[PDB]
């Protein structure tokens, strides 16, 4: 359908005290590629990250409608957002417009102000916020990147069995994705410090 | 998705399955259903997620509002009215499927909010789309005015039977006990399924991945 | 279906454009300019639907001349393809939907040049090279070959020239004359127009 | 009007080994959102050394399997002999070409040891195009079994890591595993597990317990 | 395909210990008018098998004429030989899929028990070619409803008797009544044994009302 | 429709049939032709004209293509259907090949005929 | 779906069914179709279940207040034309269908079917899907001043007998016998449901 | 799906891409595109896979009869033409097949296209697919008659690497099959990625 | 289009009206919609006016001959059948529902509904467009051992019951008694047409 | 749209036809031979849709050639174009339906140069000039002002370039290349082939 013209991926996967996300970088128009150096990760803050899929259209809207109300809560809050409040306001953006709704698929993974706690969450098309307890993931691929994602979480990881293992799992479950590929960028939100890496991946 | 409630003697339990589904496959395993409306009055949604979702935000806000400016207790029948007015107004749009249970002044009442707008009075009934299989589990062993043990070993029986007889129902099971005394929340009450392990562990060793940039932000 | 390209130098960014303008089963005006200036280091590059082509292009050049006087200064690359995109993705869902495929040509003094892909649907993206139309499947294959970060622009237009003999070849439809500048520290500097006698 | 088919889900997987090749698919029958039954096994034995998956409209699974095995007396009877597994394969294409104008809806999976007595796996369409791989999926899971068994049993993506071919003890595990994160997320995959492994000492068959939602 | 009219009700069958019983409503319906209140739903197939359906009962009609006939060919042939209730229906499997090509469906939902040799046997067809054995099954919307109150008595108690079988069937037929608006009250409760199909007359169910003071 | 076998076997195994068709081959008329190096020339003599009969129809020399010609001797009227129907199939076989007509392809789709008709039902 | 409704001397008997069907399943087998708008003053609901609960509280907040105004019960032909109204103009997004009867001071019992948007008196009405295979019965055994006991049968006859034929009718018949002095509910259980012919 | 080919003064190269897929997901990433009809004669496939796999058998049927018949070796002119006539008496019914067919003959190594609605086209550079506009930029580039064996392979071998990297439906691992006089010969069996990363430095 | 048949002790009433109306207009108000199949098997048209007749005169083409090989009154059974199958096999160009009733010596009177493509036997039947109004009537006025009298009124009172309600009934009544003597054809004008409630 | 173009002189006829075969958005073939010889002094020009256009033209080909041979003798201009009406009228009703443009040119002993025009629905009609495609609006106004019976095949050579040139400025496709012949009492010879070197 509309979700199938840019296609796309984004995975976040929870660890012990840290969190990890990644997405690819491709964008392409159906059959038509375009460019490499796409974006589908963007920061809402210390150890906050968003992911977007679908439509790139509403991919770069919603970011800034997103960013939109992150910059005026920040402002006006003289704390931090907490990845739980995040969410929630998602679903309020996405369910304003229930006769026009967008097309994407948030995905917000990040580090709970308070000490260390990890949080992660996805919401979909209709705007329904979900938590889970292993990971998130959303795009065309989707039903793909459960199969790596189920088997290969474990209750506790550290950040290198974590990076490690989402990496695996967006290398093997994108090749199999003909709108997904040409490189994975993947983040590491830790306590102390926060690592980015892009993956060695083919170009196809 | 089944949901389904009982009234007995003393009360009303309002039962429903932990596990969400979009359309291809499972959503969570644990998500919760039932939602809060007032301390002795609870509700759980079906059909479409969100709007199930924000139809009760909205209920429970408005009905926050009326326990805050009477300062008595909340009328069950009071939240199916804004329910279906919600429904009426948007003329069927919202896919929001609404079962409203609960103990008042008057005593414990079961209500039920059709996505159409149409609310039933009622004892028993289930929601959703494993409905027919707790309906029908709870129709045949009904009595009136049942022993509050005898209405739970009733109903989870119900809500095991619509797990077990639907593909969009499953996890565990979440009971909700309201009483003329208080209201409390069973969380997790019955697991039906054992299987909860794994035959085999993945682990990954250090340096087994292709990183190609690589850059450290410190904070 | 019109032709638009695009090629990102290191210094330069150079850009060709067919000026053929057809109705029917004939071609009325084979000198049309598809080039639309929005700034001094600034081009643009619109095709589409004939009455959005030049409607909503018109829009969009005035609006950065909104910019360039109110404040004293022209918007970036950066920024002039940024409100080009909302621009286009506020009429997506009104009545009138406007069905164009632009490029923007543009230099700065830091950055240095840049070029930017814009579908139909407002989806923005930087790529050092980009083409539109039925052509574009033709072309930017020679391009993948051919492209360096440190090509000079003397090749560069003798490998464009490569890739627009392909549109007499293979590519259906004539368009015998193509347009071609380029944009560097100097300004808006044109070339020999593309004839095929 | 009359619909002539309806998804009825499942999942189907081979996997082809150094002197084996095994083959699993799942018991649950279900149509829409209702289910049939919880053992209906997709499996079915054609010769001793071939084991055929069938995963689609269960309407043509039926029939089609019928229709294979009324070939494969016909092969058998005049050549003395059983068929080899890339001589079933061949076959069905053919088969599944007949119908070119209205083709069966299935998705058939092939497996089983070919004459030198390596596993040949073979995944057809319902147009009747079929390849060999070392390893197929089929079904509502197809999606999901593909990328486990990429890095797992194909080393994909790994660099500076030891390969060591397939073992029985390893591929047993791993399909057993990737059906139990199959029937977590796949409400088409369920309920029981039966897995054929073909040796070239024979087939022997397993039951694996799995959830019930 | 085009228009039947003609519409049927659910059917309901399960297995016990020795023996099958197979229930359905005697009401023909027409569009939403109830018909035709006298109908037999259930036939006899020789000594051990016994068949019943739904949808269009001008089909079950024909497919009385069809499939009756072949069955007294072979009583007139006697060679010694019964179709078994798994070749009935395997028969109806084909006979429905080949009218599928044809461009042609009958429009029925059938179900096929039995009990042969010791052997309990219960199956399902469709218009749609879907055949399968379960011990438990039912039509229409007694899939949803019938279907797991079986299921949890065959989880608890595998194996039931005679007499826990028609209790649960009047049950079912009970709740059948309740929650589907084109059922009928009265119904045939059937019964294949050692001793072959014996059919009930017209039955009813004793329903409970209390709701009505309940509600309100 | 007439459906019967004509030719039938004999004690010996001839076919009487096919013998008496070899007879009217030989009361035929005398029809030579001789492959040279990059000629060939066909000749056949016609003795029976009285200054009657037009010289314009007896011709037996007949051009199957523009490389291939022919020469009959036999019954006039049944080389008349042979002639037309090999140069319908010689042309037919340049629309499948645009490569012309090796000789010895055409020779194989003009005894086929007498193979066929020979042992078919009534012919 | 079945309502009725008979006048006589004393008052009007106006019946209904408890069975609420959305398509082809039951959502209520027991249910009230019968929503007072007075107290002498009653409606029946028919049709679509969502439009009439809706139009039967906009015609109760209406006729409370005209009621309120005059201290006195209005006339039944007052709350027959509230419905109508909002029904005739309405009719574009409403599909619902509903029967008043009542009693007033003035004529007595009277029951107005507003079905469709129109007005009109009746001595005996009947609405909703399974009305029209009862106007058999209903036209040949009305018989002029029957006594309210032959009213309260012939109103539970007539429904029976839709019950019977209309798969969108069944379980309890309520009645609710509306009189000078006060107005009588009671409920008929399935088994005290007149038997016909049973063949 | 991506596949191309052109004749030469040493010959006609066939290259393909590996990769075919269904929808978003890819079916399988290894099929192996190039029908193998006779030694010296050489096919190919587009579109629908299974209309491939069936008509260019028969096609090998035909041209095995023929050499069991005259012995006659039969030319890549009566082969392309019986493969189109066998689509024209289908016309319609919604069979859909590209192809190429590329073989020596004592003309020269003929190379030529059968569409699915019966075209029938000869010429010096052909290619099919979904990928094939973006095949037909890097081929004319730098390309003439009188070009080596190895210069050759250079340009068959970027052919499809560039321009399976601009379309999602073609990819996989290159396979080209260069043509000779005795028979054709496979070449090098190659990922496009792993070329990708010998191209960007 | 109203058809009815009643079976009693001696034999059966099997009444129809002469209203045959294409649209909304009336093509002909006079005409017998009963075309004798035999003696005393009768056939009640009903549904399409064109495939009724088609198929009456391919049914009396087949029971014809079946009842000259017998030389023998058909059974009532026997014709039911004929017309079900060429109901049943043609139904794609044929939309006509008739109902087979008449007279054996072997059971006696018998009505065969052949509506839709099925047959069944009832004690007494009703078909066409105004059958479904008068459910009412036939089910609640409806006695076991009615004399021939009375059968004659019962058929009488109910197809003028139809005639009343629906649009596309009316005309005069005509009524066909067979018995085992023979069978007695009567025509009822509209003056004779039984009174019910005019209001 | 494939172009077609035909004149019939005194005692010549001048044919042309684009050698343009294209697919999708791409020109496959440039040289492509749309010129299919009937006769000796008979040619024929056939475009139409791509399946139709070589298949049923073929089907003439050889029927044409079956005439020949069966006779010892062609048919003629009048004959050709009279016989080929009737085979695309037949399978005008069938399942196939044949979408083609025909041109006839060919020469006759006695009644000298004929050229005819037949549409896809075999309508045939003599006429001293015709075209096909989209471009016969360009061509044959041209046509109209400068045709004369009496016009010598050196200038009606150098008014057909005037026409042809017309399709590469107006005329949006490109089409570089044109194939041209003539017919008159010596036979078919062959014409400089139309190129522009862009």
């Amino acid at each position: 359908s509309i979700m199938s013209y840019n296609g796309g991926a984004v995975m976040a996967m929870k660890g012990k005290n840290c969190v990890a996300i990644a997405a690819d970088r491709r964008f392409g128009i159906q059959a038509q590629m375009v460019t490499t150096d796409f974006q589908k990760i963007f920061p809402m803050g210390d150890r906050l990250y968003i992911g977007l899929a679908g439509l790139a259209t509403d991919v770069q809207t919603v970011a800034q409608r997103l960013k939109f109300r992150l910059n005026l809560y920040e402002l006006k809050e003289g704390r931090q957002i907490k990845p739980y409040t995040l969410m929630s306001m998602v679903a309020n953006l996405l369910y304003e417009k229930r006769f026009g709704p967008y097309y994407t698929e948030p995905v917000i993974a990040g580090l709970d102000p308070k000490t260390f706690k990890p949080f992660i969450c996805s919401l979909d098309l209709i705007g329904c916020p979900m938590v889970t307890d292993d990971f998130v993931v959303s795009g065309t691929c989707t039903e793909q990147m459960y199969g790596m994602c189920e088997s290969l979480w474990e209750p506790n990881m550290d950040p290198e069995h974590l990076f490690e293992t989402i990496s695996q799992a967006m290398l093997n479950a994108v090749d199999r994705d003909a709108v997904s590929g040409m490189g994975v960028i993947v983040h590491i939100i830790e306590k102390d410090k926060i690592t980015t890496r892009t993956l060695k991946a083919r170009m196809d | 998705t089944t949901i389904a409630g009982l009234v007995f003697q003393d009360g009303v339990i309002l039962g429903a399955d932990t596990r969400a589904t979009n359309d291809s496959v499972v959503a969570d395993k644990i998500c919760e259903k039932i939602h809060f409306i007032a301390p002795k009055i609870y509700c759980c949604g079906a059909g479409v997620a969100a709007d199930a979702e924000m139809t009760t935000r909205m209920a429970a806000s408005n009905m926050e509002l009326h326990a805050l400016s009477t300062g008595r207790e909340c009328r069950v029948a009071t939240v199916t009215r804004m329910l279906r007015q919600t429904l009426f107004r948007y003329q069927g749009y919202v896919g929001a499927s609404l079962i409203v249970g609960g103990v008042d002044f008057t005593g414990p009442q079961l209500y039920s909010v059709h996505p159409h707008g149409s609310y039933s009075r009622l004892p028993f009934t289930a929601l959703g789309s494993g409905q027919d299989a707790a309906i029908a589990v709870l129709e045949d062993r009904f009595q009136p005015n049942m022993t509050l043990e005898a209405a739970q070993e009733l109903l989870v029986e119900a809500i095991t039977a619509g797990i077990l007889g639907d593909l969009g129902s499953g996890g565990n099971v979440d009971a909700c006990v309201i009483t003329a005394a208080g209201a409390k929340m069973l969380r997790a009450l019955s697991s039906p399924t054992k299987p909860i392990e794994r035959s085999s562990q993945y682990r990954f060793a250090p340096g087994t991945t292709p990183v190609l940039s690589q850059t450290v932000v410190p904070l | 279906m019109e032709y638009l390209i695009g090629i990102q130098g290191p210094d330069y960014v150079l850009v060709a454009s067919d000026r053929v303008a057809a109705s029917n089963i004939v071609q009325m005006k084979d000198d049309h300019d598809k080039m639309f200036k929005m700034s001094e280091k600034i081009l643009l590059l619109c095709v589409g639907e004939a009455g959005d082509t030049v409607q909503f292009a018109e829009y969009i050049q005035k609006n950065v001349q909104l910019y360039k006087m109110r404040n004293g200064y022209e918007l970036s690359p950066t920024a002039a393809a940024n409100f080009t995109r909302r621009n286009l993705a506020d009429y997506l869902r009104s009545r009138t939907p406007y069905h164009v495929n632009l490029l923007l040509a543009g230099y700065d003094e830091h950055e240095g040049p840049a070029l930017y892909y814009m579908d139909y649907l407002a989806a923005l993206a930087k790529a050092p090279f980009a083409a539109h139309g039925y052509g574009a499947f033709l072309t930017l294959s020679i391009l993948d070959r051919y492209y360096t970060p440190t090509i000079s622009r003397e090749k560069a237009v003798e490998l464009l020239r490569k890739c627009l003999e392909e549109l007499q070849k293979r590519f259906i439809l004539n368009l015998p004359t193509f347009s071609v500048r380029i944009i560097d520290r100097n300004g808006i500097h044109d070339l020999d127009n593309i004839s095929f006698p | 009007r009359f619909s002539p088919y309806a998804f009825n889900g499942g999942t189907v997987l081979a996997i082809a080994g150094e002197d084996f090749s095994i083959v699993a698919s799942d018991t649950r029958l279900s149509e829409g959102f209702s289910i049939h039954t919880r053992d209906s096994p997709k499996c079915y034995k054609l010769t001793d050394k071939t084991v055929i998956g069938c995963s689609g409209f269960h309407g043509d699974c039926l029939t089609l399997t019928k229709i294979i095995e009324a070939r494969l007396k016909m092969y058998k009877h005049s050549n003395n002999k059983a068929m080899t597994t890339g001589a079933i394969a061949a076959m069905l294409s053919t088969i599944l070409y007949s119908r070119r104008f209205f083709p069966y809806y299935v998705y058939n999976i092939i497996g089983g040891l070919d004459e030198e007595g390596k596993g040949a796996v073979y995944s057809f369409d319902p147009v009747g195009s079929y390849q060999r791989d070392s390893f197929k999926a089929g079904g509502s899971a197809s999606a999901m079994l593909q990328p486990l068994l990429d890095n797992q049993v194909g080393f994909k993506n790994m660099q500076n890591v030891e390969h060591v071919p397939l073992s029985l003890d390893r591929a047993m595990r791993l399909v057993k595993d990737v059906f139990i994160s199959a029937a977590e997320r796949d409400v088409y995959t369920g309920d029981a597990l039966k897995v054929c492994i073909v040796t070239k000492e024979g087939i022997r068959g397993e039951t694996v317990p799995l959830r019930k939602d | 395909t085009q228009n039947p009219m003609v519409t049927g009700t659910s059917v309901l069958g399960l297995k016990f210990e020795g023996g099958v019983v197979i229930a359905a409503d005697m009401l023909g319906s027409y569009g939403s008018l109830a018909r035709f209140r006298n109908i037999s739903r259930i036939m006899r197939v020789n000594n051990s098998t016994m068949l019943g359906a739904s949808g269009d009962y001008a089909d079950f009609q024909y497919l009385k004429q069809v499939l009756g006939q072949m069955v007294i060919d072979e009583e007139l042939l006697g060679d010694g030989h019964s179709y078994s209730p798994k070749a009935i229906h395997s028969w109806l499997t084909r006979a429905m899929y080949s009218r599928r090509s044809k461009m042609n469906p009958l429009w029925n939902t059938m179900v096929i028990g039995g009990y042969a040799d010791g052997e309990s046997f219960l199956g399902y067809v469709d218009m749609l070619g879907v055949a399968y054995e379960a011990p438990s099954l039912a039509t229409g919307y007694g899939a949803y409803l019938a279907q797991p109150l079986l299921r949890e008595v065959l989880e608890k108690q595998p194996v039931l008797s005679q007499t826990e079988a028609r209790e649960l069937v009047e049950r079912c037929m009970r709740v059948l009544y309740y929650r589907d608006a084109r059922s009928y009250n009265r119904f045939q409760i059937a019964t294949v044994t050692e001793k072959g199909v014996e059919i009930e007359g017209p039955l009813s169910a004793e329903t409970n009302w209390d709701i009505a003071h309940m509600i309100s | 429709s007439y459906d019967r076998a004509i030719t039938v076997f004999s004690p010996d195994g001839h076919l009487f049939q096919v013998e008496y068709a070899q007879e009217a081959v030989k009361k035929g008329s005398t029809a030579v032709g001789v492959r040279g190096k990059d000629i060939v020339v066909l000749g056949v003599e016609k003795k029976s004209v009285a200054k009657l009969q037009d010289e314009r129809t007896v011709r037996k020399i007949c051009a199957l293509d523009d490389n291939v010609c022919m020469a009959f001797a036999g019954l006039t009227a049944d080389a008349r259907i042979v002639i037309n129907r090999a140069r319908v199939e010689c042309q037919s076989h340049r629309l499948t090949v645009e490569d012309p007509v090796t000789v010895e392809y055409i020779t194989r789709y003009i005894a086929s005929l007498k193979q066929r008709y020979t042992q078919s039902n009534g012919r | 779906t079945t309502i009725m409704a008979v006048e006589f001397d004393g008052g009007v008997v106006v019946g209904s069914d408890s069975r609420v069907s959305a398509g082809e399943a039951v959502v209520n087998r027991v249910f009230d179709k019968l929503s007072p708008l007075h107290q002498h003053i009653y409606c029946a609901l028919s049709g679509s279940a969502a439009d009439a609960q809706a139009i039967a509280d906009m015609a109760a907040y209406q006729l409370e207040l005209h009621g309120m105004e005059l201290e006195e019960p209005p006339l039944v032909l007052a709350a027959a034309n509230v419905v109508r109204n909002i029904t005739y103009k309405y009719r574009e997004d409403l599909s619902a269908h509903l029967m008043v009867a009542g009693w007033d001071q003035r004529e007595g019992g009277q029951v107005y079917g507003t079905m469709s948007g129109m007005l009109i008196r009746q001595p005996f009405a009947i609405g909703g899907s399974g009305s029209t295979y009862i106007y058999g019965y209903v036209d040949a055994a009305y018989k002029p001043g029957m006594s309210p006991e032959e009213c309260r049968r012939f109103t539970t006859n007539a429904i029976a007998l839709a019950m019977k034929r209309d798969g969108s009718s069944g379980g309890v018949i309520y009645l609710a016998t509306i009189t000078g002095a006060g107005v009588d509910h009671r409920v008929i259980l399935g088994d005290e449901l007149p038997r016909f012919y049973d063949e | 799906t991506t596949t191309l080919a052109f004749k030469f003064q040493h010959g006609v190269i066939v290259a393909v891409d590996s990769r075919a897929s269904a929808g978003n997901y890819i079916a399988t990433l290894k099929v192996n595109k190039v029908i193998e009809i006779n030694p010296y004669l050489l096919g190919t496939m587009s579109g629908c896979a299974a209309d491939c796999l069936y008509w260019e058998r028969l096609l090998a049927k035909e041209c095995r009869l023929y050499y069991l018949r005259n012995g006659e070796r039969i030319s890549v002119s009566a082969a392309s033409k019986l493969l189109s006539n066998m689509m024209c008496q289908y016309r319609g019914m919604g069979l859909s097949m590209g192809s190429m067919i590329c073989g020596w003959d004592k003309k020269g190594p003929g190379l030529y296209y059968v569409d699915e609605n019966g075209t029938r086209l000869s010429g010096n550079m052909f290619s099919t697919g979904s990928g094939n506009s973006h095949a037909y930029g890097v081929m004319d580039s730098g390309y003439r008659p009188d070009l080596s064996i190895e210069e050759a392979y250079d340009l068959g071998r970027r052919a499809i690497v560039h321009a399976t990297h601009r379309d999602s439906y073609s990819g996989g691992v290159v396979n080209m099959y260069h043509m000779k006089e005795d028979g054709w010969v496979k070449v090098e069996s190659t990922d496009v990625s792993d070329l990708m990363h010998q191209y960007r430095e």
